[PDB]
């Protein structure tokens, strides 16, 4: 119960890295969240905008 | 300067693809310049085929 101070520091840094990695699944308005997928669906100038 | 058919003029732009852009005349992606085109049927066509 008292060690929650040290466990919270371990938990916060783990949640922050999992959030940073999960944000690679996001589109941000692009046609796909996968970078090779964009490069296959579209030609050079349209792919560059996505 | 060159001659092409009226369907092909859209291949003369930065980052395009197709038979003219692929095998005949390619513009760079960083192209600074102007593309000027006009129909020349009155000079460049002939009966039986030019």
């Amino acid at each position: 119960s008292a060690l929650g101070k040290l466990q919270d520091v371990v938990n916060q840094n783990a949640q922050a890295l999992n959030t940073l990695v999960k944000q690679l699944s996001s589109n941000f308005g692009a046609i796909s969240s996968v970078l090779n997928d964009i490069l296959s669906r579209l030609d050079k100038v349209e792919a560059e905008v996505q | 300067s060159f001659v092409i058919r009226g369907d092909e003029v859209r291949q003369i732009a930065p980052g395009q693809t197709g038979k003219i852009a692929d095998y005949n005349y390619k513009l760079p992606d960083d192209f600074t310049g102007c593309v000027i085109a006009w129909n020349s049927n009155n000079l460049d066509s002939k009966v039986g085929g030019n």
